[PDB]
């Protein structure tokens, strides 16, 4: 193209590169904070799931209802985090609906709502937003669990899907079952456990639901920050490559313009 | 094997304290490194952790879960567990008396029960402090 | 079953109330940590 | 040395400039709708 178009495109790409690098640094800082905060959250989640790890608490047979908790954030530019969790929740919804079980889904991330609203709009139970803008904490998870119970959808079987943080570059979209129903909590192992009663076990199960929601939120935010940093770094690298290519093109165009104008001047002078 | 940690801070991970008392919802219980496996819901109170060594620890906790399995692994999960020093006894008494004053304000049975939770937590706080 | 349970109060609300009482019990020196733990970021979409 | 300046993304008029303009317009249409609703509710008083 002309010199002006090349200059405009080069300056725009330079600005985009600067913004992407700044966002990469911001995401690196947020990833460091999330990594620091993950360890107590990791211990808390492992402790919460320890009871169901040491007891063969398995759903006996088919159940009419089923709640899917898709933990995600509202921000974009996270790469394939939201894509992976959406694929996992879609696959789980299809698999559980093939058995004729009523499927309802709760998405704490507005991105999940946007992705699944084209098809799974009716299956939305309660949608939450403003996730990932600030580091998640147990208060938000408690509110989510409170309104999940208050939603009136008494799901006999439940599950939660989240992106577990494995490393700075690797994450796993993990699915964890949730036995929120009081009856499914009681099993052969609860015979050994003392003071089980009915109400105490119900409150314990609700608190365990809150705990797993919090743990999934922490893992998801750590994975999201890591993926945000990686994606911003890749975008910055691509922008720099485009910048150097356009710089070479701009130098060629500038030299061509100078030569052309000088040739015009020389021809005009000689033809006089 | 004691697993005590808040959602934000960690107190004990696999510690062989062998003696923990928890303010359970139904009452009080004592872990003795052989206690019958059970699930216990925490109540507003303080968890006095007694290590295997003579030293002990006192942390006031919020509601939560006391998960002691068949083995010695106990996963104590408290929402807001802090040491007694961080709290204020004067603010404790002030909150207790204000909550007692406002107990009758909540006409709803659920709301008055919530304020009763508040006064119970403040009373446990006063006893701990 | 208690005064709160089986009367319209969920156990999560019980935990919220006792946790808020504990956080208010903390002095202003440690109030920053209590505010950090307190999560009001999540809103509702319906 | 060739350098750049502030607000050069929209000046190029490429994909990113149109994307930014569309995003701003879509956001502020919702904000204008909310403000109009609030103003109507206030004017009813």
């Amino acid at each position: 193209a002309t010199l002006k178009d090349i200059t405009r495109r080069l300056k725009s790409i330079k600005n985009i590169q600067k913004i992407t690098k700044s966002m990469k640094m911001v995401a690196a800082a947020k990833y460091a904070r999330a990594e620091r905060d993950l360890k107590p959250a990791r211990v808390y989640g492992i402790g919460s799931l320890a009871l169901y790890e040491k007891a063969d608490i398995k759903v006996p047979e088919d159940k009419k209802k089923h709640l899917i908790i898709g933990v995600s954030s509202d921000r974009g530019l996270c790469g394939a985090i939201h894509s992976s969790v959406a694929k996992q929740i879609k696959s789980e919804v299809a698999n559980l609906t093939a058995a004729g079980k009523e499927v309802k889904i709760v998405g704490v991330g507005d991105k999940i709502r946007g992705i699944l609203h084209r098809t799974h709009s009716d299956q939305f139970l309660v949608t939450f937003k403003e996730v990932g803008r600030k580091p998640p904490t147990f208060g938000d998870a408690s509110v989510i669990a409170l309104e999940l119970l208050n939603s009136g959808y008494e799901f006999d079987e439940g599950s939660i899907i989240f992106n577990r943080f494995r490393s700075v570059i690797s994450y796993k979209t993990e699915e964890k079952p949730i036995f929120s129903l009081d009856t499914v909590a009681s099993a052969e192992s609860m015979s050994i456990y003392d003071d089980i009663d009915a109400d105490v076990l119900r409150n314990y199960q609700e608190y365990s639901l809150a705990n797993i929601i919090y743990y999934s939120l922490k893992e998801s935010t750590t994975s999201e920050q890591s993926a945000r940093m990686t994606a911003m770094d890749n975008a910055s690298k691509n922008a720099s490559e485009m910048i150097d290519k356009l710089t070479l093109t701009f130098n060629r165009t500038r030299q061509a313009v100078i030569t052309k104008e000088l040739i015009e001047i020389i021809s005009g002078a000689a033809a006089l | 094997s004691f697993t005590f940690a808040s959602p934000t801070q960690v107190f004990f991970n696999g510690a062989n304290v062998r003696q923990v008392d928890v303010p359970t919802q139904t009452g009080a219980f004592g872990i003795l490194a052989s206690h019958v496996p059970t699930l216990q819901v925490l109540r507003p109170g303080l968890v006095v952790v007694h290590a295997e060594d003579g030293t002990t620890s006192k942390y006031f906790v919020s509601s939560g879960s006391v998960t002691v399995n068949a083995d010695s692994s106990v996963q104590l999960l408290a929402e807001e567990a802090v040491t007694l020093d961080m709290l204020d006894p004067g603010v404790a008494k002030a909150n207790l008396e204000k909550a007692q004053s406002e107990l009758l304000g909540a006409a709803d049975e659920a709301s008055r029960a919530e304020i009763q939770i508040r006064i119970e937590a403040n009373e446990a706080l006063v006893k701990a402090l | 079953v208690a005064y709160w349970r089986q009367a319209g109060l969920s156990y999560i609300r019980y935990s919220q109330i006792c946790a808020k009482a504990v956080r208010d019990a903390l002095k202003a020196e440690f109030k920053a940590n209590a505010e950090k733990t307190s999560g009001s970021n999540v809103k509702i979409v319906k | 040395g060739v350098r750049s300046g502030a607000g050069a993304v929209r000046d190029a008029g490429g994909a990113f400039g149109k994307k930014e303009q569309a995003d701003e317009e879509r956001y502020f249409r919702a904000r204008a709708r909310e403000q109009l609703a609030a103003l109507k509710k206030h004017h009813e008083n």
